[PDB]
RNA sequence: AAGUGUCUAAGGGCGCAUGGUGGAUGCCUUGGCAUCGAGAGCCGAUGAAGGACGUGGGAGGCUGCGAUAUGCCUCGG
RNA sequence: GAAAAGUACCCCGGGAGGGGAGUGAAAGAGUACCUGAAACCGUGUGCCUACAAUCCGUCAGAGCCUCCUUUUCCUCUCCG
RNA sequence: GGGAUGAGCUGUGGGUAGGGGUGAAAGGCCAAUCAAACUCCGUGAUAGCUGGUUCUCCCCGAAAUGCAUUUAGGUGCAGC
RNA sequence: GGGUGGGGGAGUGAGAAUGCAGGCAUGAGUAGCGACAAGGCAAGUGAGAACCUUGCCCGCCGAAAGACCAAGGGUUCCUGG
RNA sequence: ACACGGGUUCAAUAGGUCAGACCUGGAAGCUCAGUAAUGGGUGUAGGGAACUGGUGCUAACCGGCCGAAAACUU
């Protein structure tokens, strides 16, 4: 019905909760209209985001042939990514883990005229 | 006072659903050369062109 | 008073140099021991 | 000018009075600064009230002017070309326009500038 | 007029479809433990065991090596 | 992975990363990698829920959803 | 706030080392722990004490009473 | 690389020991971000700059936040990337 | 925070400006007296935050989003 394009972005240092925060308000929207939006989008971590969308876009234009005027997002992932751990020194000697999240976000488009 | 009890998730949930953004856009802002898209509050900067990408 | 430890690496190599070790019968069987286990030395 | 309401810009009063005074300074000596908009906002009294004496043109006044700008150059250049231009306008000597916020802390940005 | 009267899902629940995180299970092995049999059972003031420093056409470590230094001479393979 | 044959080249992107091509039996084997469960996270979607309390179940149990037999019926019947 | 030309303070150098040292004496200090430091070995220490002891099914089915106990929160014999 | 059957032998069956190793949750996108010295503007490099560079103001210690030695650390100094 | 209330150019909401209320209490320069320190005149001056009433000079943006088209009896 939507032979979709696929686009994905792994291993970025953006946890999946900032992520998803901003992706509430790219779901069922133009193109264009997100990229607009997260250019304007306060929450400055909208970057990638709008990389990976735009990449999603240009992907289906020169591989599929589509254009951008009536492609529409789809579906967006910000599936949890690889984690790993650093020690912070606190009072009494107490040795806490804490941690670098990551994420993978998938985003798929398609023409929806 | 620490927590008592894990919270069920269905209530965290619900925590984390009380945690959105607001939406503001502006579409018409006709620039020099491709009409581009703005928020309102930056209309007028726009008009005067002390914007950039 | 607000002391905790001072490095000194002369005091260190007097104190625990094992050309001290050699003073002693039990000494000798320490830097022994350690290589039994495969460590490096003082 | 009004006193704010809530806390002094930076530290006490007296730091807002030398980012006043300074930002006033190279406001006059540029004419576009682009800053936050608190500082605009409290700018607008106090360099109305400047010009105010510059168009008014006094050597009393130019004293009063130096209770706020320790640098001179500023005050020659203010007292020489920007009060005889605004003389022939009543009030309303500054302009703010709204500026993109910074990444890195989200600071609504404002540039102020002079009519001219 | 009086009465009956489905439809909301901000956001949660359950179940399916499809992904991610993680690297458990399965299978394996450059590796080890425990034994029978057969050797050797000592090294060293001729400077032992074991080490520091250094050596390669090319940064560092391991194995080998010692200002003749990832090698020299002799008899064999 | 039997073998590096470690993804030529192109395109988004500052890069990492990704897609298209290609090697390959296979990429659903891409250096963070045999098989890849669970906790956990998240998305799409069927169903219930904003006058109502109860170890968050069990048994009765309406109405929808999905699969499906017979059948009024569409006579379009060599189809469904 | 007290001492601050003194029974002073402080660095460099050294020694006394565990049933021992030290102590203008508190049973405090001896590498963040001192009514006898730490590490290793004896050591898989021991405890009449606390906690744990992993799949199912079938038949049958107790006592918390009595005696004695450096014993009454345990155990042996008897009873069920 | 495993089944069926007759046999043999167990490091053989985990839901609990303030259990252990590893990974992830709730808490939670909460607190906190580190002496009560203070930053600001312009131009510019750069895809991207409150935090870097170069100028002009302002402020602070100034018997120390300055300038030299010892112990210690062991290249943390300079250049380029 | 949000919300509330007012206003958004047919506009006096905020800023600014002119003039007021109130406060401070006699500014600088100049001139005169005084050796000087200082004191008179110019001068109820000068400075000024919130309150008052005028004054449309700047800024309230020549544009977005969500928002009914109604199941039935006597």
């Amino acid at each position: 019905e939507y032979p979709s394009a696929v686009a994905k972005a792994r291993f970025v240092r953006v946890s999946p909760r900032k992520a998803r925060r901003v992706i509430d308000l790219v779901r069922g929207r133009s193109v264009s209209d997100a990229l607009d939006i997260l250019r304007w989008a306060p929450q400055a971590a909208s970057g990638p985001v709008a990389k990976v969308i735009a990449s999603a876009a240009a992907n289906a234009q020169n591989n599929g042939g589509l254009d951008p005027a009536t492609l529409v997002v789809a579906t967006v992932y910000a599936d949890q990514g690889p984690t790993a751990k650093r020690i912070r020194p606190r009072a009494q000697g107490r040795a806490f883990r804490i941690r670098r999240r990551t994420s993978h976000i998938t985003v798929v488009v398609e023409s929806r005229p | 006072a620490v927590p008592k009890r894990r919270k069920s998730r269905s209530n965290t949930r619900s925590r984390r659903s009380q945690w959105k953004a607001a939406k503001t856009e502006l579409v018409g802002v006709t620039v020099a050369g491709h009409a581009h898209k703005v928020p309102r509050r930056l209309l007028k900067a726009a008009r005067l062109g002390l914007i950039d990408f | 008073g607000k002391r905790t430890f001072q490095p000194n690496n002369r005091r260190r190599a007097r104190v625990h140099g094992f050309r001290l070790r050699m003073r002693t019968r039990a000494g000798r069987s320490i830097v022994s021991s350690r290589r039994r286990k495969g460590r490096r030395t003082l | 000018p009004k006193p704010t309401k809530g806390p002094r810009l930076g530290g006490s009063s007296s730091h807002q009075k030398a980012i006043l005074a300074n930002l006033a300074t190279s406001l006059f000596e540029h004419g576009r600064i682009t800053t936050t908009e608190p500082k605009a906002r409290a700018l607008r009294p106090y360099a109305e009230k400047l010009i105010t004496h510059a168009k008014k043109g006094a050597l009393h006044n130019r004293r009063e002017v130096l209770k706020k700008l320790r640098d001179k150059d500023v005050v020659h250049t203010l007292f020489a070309e920007i009060g005889p231009f605004f003389a022939d306008r009543d009030g309303g000597y500054t302009r703010i326009i709204k500026i993109e916020a910074r990444k890195g802390d989200n600071a609504p940005m404002a540039v102020i500038e002079l009519v001219r």
